[PDB]
């Protein structure tokens, strides 16, 4: 137990994947679909309304106009009324 | 007077409209409406509300 044989140095065994990978951990590209055609969406953009069923609530960090997750949509009859008494319908 | 309403348009159908208000006063209270146009004397004017 005094000695520690089999030092087993690791050099190119970790370089073999690439050198910038051992300084920066790289990024994950999304999966490409077919019905989506060629619109390569990323993981930090959403310009359409989503559905909030058993999903997570997204967060925003700066600028970059985004869509939303619809929680309630309803149509009723538009009653006549303003912020006052002027209610002419002639 | 809480609110007014005025209608100006030729129609011979039973037309119903809706106006909303915010019930700021609490506790049971009373509500009324009053017609300002005098009742028609002849049968030519059928403006009934």
């Amino acid at each position: 137990g005094g000695m520690t044989g089999v030092l087993f140095s690791l050099g190119a065994s970790m370089v073999l994947g690439g050198v910038a990978q051992m300084l920066a951990p790289k990024a994950r590209t999304p999966r490409i679909q077919t019905t989506d055609n060629g619109k390569q969406n990323t993981y930090f953009s959403s310009l359409d309304n989503m559905v909030a069923q058993g999903n997570v609530l997204p967060v925003l960090y700066g600028e970059m106009r985004v869509g939303s997750r619809v929680v309630s949509q309803e149509i009723s009859t538009a009653d006549e009324g303003d912020g006052g008494q002027v209610v002419v319908i002639g | 007077t809480e609110k007014d309403i005025t209608i100006k348009g030729k129609t011979t159908s039973q037309y119903l409209a809706s106006v909303v208000m915010g019930n700021l006063p609490p506790r049971p209270f009373n509500i009324r409406m009053r017609r300002m146009t005098p009742d028609s004397t002849t049968d030519q004017l059928q403006n009934k509300t």
